């Protein structure tokens, strides 16, 4: 039973806890509770090589807790970054937090870019062209996902867990 | 060679359980501090009257 | 022996900078969260 | 060598730590949250590492683990208070658990500059750390009393 770390990124209130949790307990909460500096979680996955436990390092987006991250990133195995498709400034942050986390761990380490709240078809402003444009750039993994539909977050974590070393 | 071998796996012993003791106490001091405070912020958010 | 006191020196200082490192994370961890709840339970004193 | 700081809320720990290290004292009580950790120096090179933990119940589960790794524990009572007393046994018993016989101990009654509401005597004390075989002192944070001595002391007990 590997253990891996991955850590969660991104603007306040793209999903990132939501993303957890419907992963998690396969549940969704609309109502919004803001992370507070920072959650620990943790979860195996039975994958068909072997089984592995991931610490799930949900960190919040409020820009008062930003100093508590670095060492999260740097500790990490995974970076999942996360983004809201229908607020173009959380997706136009997601270079810099790539960018920090490359920092830190430059290329000895997994990056998923996630478009998250496809359900929210009618507000959104980032096409999904754009976001795939952008990680290809980056080159880090790409996906669109909502936390609320239960759309693509299984295949999130299946994607990230097969990138995982052996 | 079988020397850097057997302190590399000791290395990692030791990496691989302070992680564990030191995660647990930031898990549970998270939850602590969550604790605690709610309580005080639910007492006076209790009082709306 | 030799080899004993070589891993021994190596596995000190492992836990050593482990500790220093840890350690900062709680102290910081701490400090970011009574800041934060410390405004809030203020907020709700001065009404 | 790493000392932790025992003992119920508002016995004084945290003001015997400040006195020793800064020489300062504050009247105004400011609970300990979490643990807290401070180190300093003090004839041979004196490498002090401080536990300063917290006396309220929803923290106590973060201590034993310090306990394991502290050389020293000094558990701490008021002396105005005979519940802080009576808890030192648990606290000890504790101590006891993560290191056995091969910890330093250091029962200490504070606050000896409050005599009008002195609950508990300094025999009382004197024969729990007998009775448990571990040091005694009694202290004042605020006056300084006995503060140089409970680390003096306690330093002279290291390996
Ligand atoms: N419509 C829709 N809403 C979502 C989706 N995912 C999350 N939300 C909502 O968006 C708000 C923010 O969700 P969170 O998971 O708390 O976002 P977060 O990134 O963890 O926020 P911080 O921890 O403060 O940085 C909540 O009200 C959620 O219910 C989604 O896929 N679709
Ligand atoms: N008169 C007098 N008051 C003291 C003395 N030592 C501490 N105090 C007071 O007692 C109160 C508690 O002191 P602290 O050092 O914060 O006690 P503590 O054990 O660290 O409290 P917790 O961290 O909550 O467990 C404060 O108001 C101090 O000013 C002392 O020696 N004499
Ligand atoms: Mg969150
Ligand atoms: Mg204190």
């Amino acid at each position: 039973l590997r253990k891996f770390k991955l850590v969660f990124l991104g603007e306040q209130s793209v999903g990132k806890t939501s993303l957890i949790t419907r992963f998690m307990y396969d549940s969704f909460d609309n109502t919004y509770q803001a992370t507070i500096g920072i959650d620990f979680l943790s979860k195996t996955m039975y994958l068909e090589d072997r089984t592995v436990r991931l610490q799930l390092w949900d960190t919040a987006g409020l820009e008062r807790f930003r100093s508590l991250i670095p060492s999260y990133i740097r500790d990490s195995t995974v970076a999942v970054v996360v983004y809201d498709i229908t607020n173009v400034n959380s997706f136009q942050q997601t270079t810099k937090w790539i960018d920090d986390v490359r920092t830190e761990r430059g290329s000895d380490v997994i990056i998923m870019l996630v478009g998250n709240k496809t359900d929210l078809a009618d507000k959104r402003q980032v096409s999904i062209e754009e976001g795939e444009r952008k990680a290809k750039e980056l080159n880090v993994m790409f996906i669109e996902t909502s936390a609320k539909a239960g759309y693509n977050v299984k295949q999130l974590f299946r994607r990230v867990a097969a990138a995982l070393p052996g | 060679g079988a020397m850097e071998q057997w302190c590399s796996e000791r290395l990692d012993n030791q990496k691989e359980l302070m992680e564990e003791l030191y995660e647990e106490k930031l898990k549970i001091l998270k939850e602590s501090l969550t604790t605690f405070y709610q309580e005080q912020i639910q007492e006076r958010d209790e009082k709306i009257e």
